[PDB]
């Protein structure tokens, strides 16, 4: 998994050398930003259910047809909406992992790799997830740098979807 | 590869769970010892050629047969490969140390090393002695408060020693 | 030149992407360490002539044979000793450049690349420069992280020589 | 490539000089403006897809001939390349902004671009419009205090504008 | 562009040789299938306007939210509905190009290359196009092998979208 | 690689023989079944995405444990690999169908797959289920006369079922 | 590269137009002339070495200075390069003939060739004569009805002659 | 072995995709031409010993020395002549194989690969074989497209020899 | 690889010793045997095609089953590989001969060969016969004074024989 | 062109270094052998006419058909025989060049490169030349190491032909 | 590449002629001079580092501006490239000397070098000074009879100086 | 190990061919030079002890520090001086190996590969060894070509050190 630390190590190793002071300062940079990131992770996690429920509702209100169009692909059913909330929670959970390791690595590997293929194959609209993420950004209620951290990763996901 | 943070996240993911507040606090304990962990890594980087060379010098004073004609460290190509291995182990131990996880060291360096030295005829017990001398030198540097605010790093120095020990046991 | 910033950029560009949060974080680590870095740079600079003088003399005392045995390649002569102080001054100036950019880039580029060839061709002993650099570490009188910054780059040069 | 620090160093080295206390002070000032410069770049990265697609949407609405059959942005391969160029310009501008120097932009991206577009038959004046729209969207985001502590970023926003302008001139 | 003939030629050329009997035999396979292909192309072309207009309606009835959800990327406006019909016509025109050359080449080059990027960027749903393509398959009125030819390329497009 | 014709030729060459009139008659009979063999392969190609996607969907509806955190098809990268493996088998099955010989399938695709999956931790019986579902979908497409002259394709549809079965057993 | 079909499609897409009735008619005619076009290409393929060697023989009988010591076709390496070039032109002309379009010949073979021969000191007028001898040999085979249903191939033979002519004009 | 079907399969696999309509058309091509090809293969097979005999005699008539030069590589001896007829029979059998599969594959694989090395090592003149081949072309008495198929592969072999 | 001189140096180095006067005398005798050793290698070089082809001819005359259809040397590709293997063996034998040491033969050619033939289905015993025929043709040439000052080459021709025997034993 | 000297240089250069004692020795070897070589070269050149004529005649006697068979390809006619004598003189002249430079380079370059293609395209038998080369070996009348040099290169040509 | 012998050969071949007895006589003379020629090259090889270093030291003593900051030979990377360039020229000159022909020096070294230096900003006249110093040192070594039979080598030493001049003129 | 003979073999083998005259000629160059090479090797070996001892003393006089200056790396002790005589003996022994195989191979393999790494790590001065090699050159007392052979390899070591 790519983190500021594993990344600094892979670069030093690819050059057969000890870490550089530049790389130590880089890791110090992650240690410094971690307080804000861990606070964002804690907050999103304690509010996970209401964020997820509220995000799914927001997608259902914006894309009425998804809960209407009855087929395997739409949340027109209990299973359909359950998978939707489950997907939404996966996004939230990935966001907290990114915060925890200080990099997009967890989301890149567990969710973004293969995202295009899965959304295409199961006809899932990236726009649905964009709305869920916008909802979380507008709803987590974080402040200061913990909020910046949270939003930076939520925006990263939004960008992977558009 | 994984650092300590990523290891906790991978375990959590496979279980479908958010990290608990306990896990978050344990990672905050790692963040709090970060400056110290950086000092230890900086000590190793800043003294790398001495840790390696002085350790190799002591190994060859204790075991002259390695450098006598026919020995595994005789000829400059072999002497140089031997010093490079000490440096490679030292680099990997320092990576494990900044990662706070032995994964990079076990995976990219130790795995298969025992078999490699046996195939080459390099005496593994001599390599482990070399690695133990580098550990002694590094831990001595690490316990040296000159150049750092005074404090207790016994927990980090113990962890550093564990990485060295993993390497020494792996070569034989 | 490799600095924490250009390395962050070269890395992102190599992947055809925008810098990510991990990278901004690394750059902030550079900015946070920069205060001690610059203090060390200002101090080593104001004391450069004293340090260069003291480092040159520590070398002649330790390898009096240089000031002894003559020819063009020695401390025996005027041009020799002039070139010695000049080289020492180069090491010190590169050290302050590394401090200013936050990485070993300047020293790697302006001094270390081609160093063994030059030392071998002109029969300059790396041990001479190591004595000079140890002297500077022992004489700059910095304290706290400013000292750590200075010494890390001074130790980086000793390692390039050994 | 050079960042603003490296640039002062490279100029100093060629003259064999230590940086002056005055130059060291100008660099301290840039360090002090670092968080703000990082906010600006984060705003660009966080809004990259929007800055690019909304600006392209506006361009094709103002210049429909680009997307009709025979236009330089007709077919998805060409439309894709056009969006890609806009993203490339935005990435390089953002690199110039974090570096506090236009070097990376000028050398890796703008050098020869004008010749490239003329050879392709891509209308450079249209690409400049695309770049001016991305600049407007970006400067507007940079001037928005939502998310940051209120303060003056006029120097940084002006500087960001100069980088987009360098790009808009170079493609024509 | 890749067609059965340029492909036979590229294969012989990559081996620095003249085409051989197997290759001429393959090309005649194309000429033989071509009468059904051109029959399909003449029909889709003479019926283009009814097919395109018919397809657009089918999409608006299946996704009534695009005719209502007003914004830049929807059939909410005259421009959007004209763009929608324009796109559908692109798909029909490409299918006729493929018929004529005996391969997917024209569609791959003019439409499919960069398709994922375009639908993602402008938030266009693959599902919309699939519905239009299904309508065309259901409405062209060709039979026998001419229908097989048309359907084969329309299905190739459906596959590219899912 | 060998199709049905090359297989007969290779056996005849090793015996230094020309094909007999009986063999020529048998190949002529295969030539006669060509349009039908082509229709079956066109049917697979034309419905590849649905055959794979609907079949995976059924599999995950039956074995929900595959996609939950920790399961083999969890995370988009694994789900993507799973879908990909299904299209690979379908692709190879379609190859065997046009070649009229299980050879390419057994060689480039089935041989060793069992071990690969065991090594990976991928449940073989689950893969055999996915293959079995694609088989049902494909054979059902092949037996559908809409779009083809009405006729008997039972021996071809039987042959098609045989290739899929070979795959299902090759994976567990 | 483009065959005659792709070329019409490329002209239509540039105008954003469905094929015209006259375009669809011309394409129907190409198909109808297919077996005949194949007979011409098969004649070249089946007589390639004779077409090349008998033409080179005539070229050297007419221009013995090419093979005199110091001549451009003197030494086997240069004679082999010369024969290779003739076979290369014949190959590409045969490609343009099956394609019904000169794009493959122009782009992969003729482009820059005049400059290459000038740079080598290869006399272009002689290369053109070698090309004209192959065309004569090939057109003559093309007019031979032994082995084909008798009929009119005059447009196809003229088109073949045109491809050889483009090659001969491109070399000097 | 290269045939139109193995070749289409090898290309689709190299590109990780299903067979294209272009490739299905190429195989249609092979099925369409196979009636003439099998007809030629049956007649050449049936007349093999006659064709082989006439061919060897044509070679001895044209190259009188080969039959009167008592050496290993000459039709001079019984072994030499037995091998000559045997070789001619190989070209003829390979020709029928090519007709059978619809490509030059069998002849490329079993006879042309290494052919220059063998003729060079054993001092066999390619001209002898071309003569046997021309005799076969002149003597099979096929007509129509069955004759075109045979002659094409026989000419393919003459070209490999010159 | 090692030649006869390097092998003695290599063994001396492992013992950390200077060559003794007796070893130096042995090497001086080798230098004295040099021209004759060069004549032997030249004879092989000058007759390589005949040694290989005539030997193959004799093997195929006594073992016609190798070349009839189904035989390991049937098809030109397989005959070409069989001739190639004889040449390779002859080539390595001649290198061992010029080097006065069998190391290049053992390392680059014979080690692993027996395995290869077994897996291939190539009859090792026939390969040994082919080698024994080349050895007999080669030794015969080497003992032929035609073209060399008449003298004694018994030691060298006996050594040549040993290299062929090593190859012959290594293929079974 | 490859000679013992250009070869040593090419090697030294390829490794970016000065020739080493081993190559000086190698070059010394060429100087040592050169006296035998130049004597062979002088003698072959002095008797070239005689040798070329007898070689050609030896070929006509052994392959009567070539001086008997109609076709440009045969030394039946004056031109065919003039080409033949010309070719044989090319082999002799290249042999003298090899002797002169002390290596096979001139023959490799001017005659062997492309030999297989020429002999195949123009249907020239490698066997005719082998016979002429054998005649030259038996008729140059050189002795000692000069004969060794000459035969080595003539045998080298024979090997390239078989 | 051509040595002196290959050059006469290439010139004779283009004329279709055998070398004359006079050319043969002239080459025998070159053979006679071989040992002396080999002595010269061996003198250059055995003293290369000193020829190169003492010459650079002399150049920098006369032109201190080259190593001052901002000068073309300032920083170790540039000083190393300057020393490498001097060594490259010394090498190609030595090659010319043993080839007895300047062709190799002209083709692989001096060609386009004047331009290369102009573009870099490297002062051609200084490079020429460096070459002239190396010429001086090598010519002096060449005229030194210690370690060689006493004799006249004037012709060869003059040839050696010519090669150096060719280099000195080619760089500026 | 690289020798004129193994190098010839490598090149032939690198081209899948037998050695040709040029290369035999090259090996003959090594055989002709070998008498002087073995004379030099035999003499340097019989005088090894006094050459080695003399060489060490010569180094101790030129570089007095190493005899005084404390430290393992400096011969300020019995061990340091024993290692010194040991290294010098290695250089002499490698010189005799080169003389025996006719190339720098032994020296390149056993001593020069890794030399820069060792001298830098153990802080050994390349100038100390040059002094010892110069002394051996000035003290072996060989004459003629045997002296030429001996000095060529001793100067090759000197060049490796500078
Ligand atoms: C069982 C497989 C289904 C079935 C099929 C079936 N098909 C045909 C005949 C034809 N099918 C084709 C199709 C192709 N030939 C090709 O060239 C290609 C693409 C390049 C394809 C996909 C064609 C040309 C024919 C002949 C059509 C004509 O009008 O002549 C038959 C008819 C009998 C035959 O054997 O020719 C049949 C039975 N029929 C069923 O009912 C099954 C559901």
């Amino acid at each position: 998994m790519k983190t500021p630390i594993t990344e600094a190590i892979a670069s030093a190793d690819s050059q057969g050398r000890f870490l550089s002071n530049g790389e130590l300062q880089s890791i110090n940079g992650r240690y410094q930003r971690a307080t804000a990131s861990l606070e964002a992770a804690r907050s999103l996690t304690s509010n996970a259910e209401r964020l997820i429920s509220g995000a799914a509702q927001s997608v259902y209100s914006k894309f009425p047809y998804t809960t209407q169009m009855q087929g395997p692909n739409y949340a027109a059913d209990a299973t359909g909406k359950a998978k939707c909330a489950r997907d939404i929670g996966y996004y939230l959970r990935m966001v907290t992992y990114c915060l925890v390791v200080g990099a997009t690595g967890p989301m890149d590997e567990y969710l973004i790799a293969g995202l295009s293929e899965i959304n295409r194959s199961f006809e899932l609209s990236p726009s649905w997830y964009i709305e869920a993420l916008e909802y979380i950004k507008d709803s987590h209620a974080l402040s200061g740098q913990a909020a910046n951290e949270a939003n930076t990763y939520l925006d990263y996901a939004i960008n992977a979807l558009s | 590869m994984l650092d300590a943070f990523a290891k906790v996240v991978a375990q959590a993911d496979a279980r479908g769970e958010f990290l608990s507040n306990t896990q978050l606090d344990a990672l905050a304990n790692m963040i709090a010892e970060g400056n110290k962990r950086l000092d230890i890594v900086n000590r190793i980087n800043s003294n790398a050629s001495a840790i390696v060379s002085n350790s190799a010098r002591a190994l060859f004073a204790e075991q002259p047969q390695l450098i006598q004609p026919g020995g595994n460290a005789y000829t400059n190509r072999r002497m140089a490969a031997c010093l490079r291995d000490m440096e490679i182990v030292l680099r990997y131990v320092s990576y494990a140390e900044i990662a706070g996880d032995s994964s990079v060291l076990d995976d990219r360096c130790l795995n298969g090393l025992r078999e490699t030295y046996q195939a080459l005829g390099t005496p593994g017990s001599s390599v482990a002695v070399a690695i133990e001398k580098m550990k002694e030198a590094s831990v001595s540097d690490a316990n040296d408060s000159s150049g750092t605010p005074s404090g207790d790093c016994s927990s980090l120095s113990a962890e550093l020693g564990t990485y060295f020990d993993r390497a020494a046991s792996a070569v034989s």
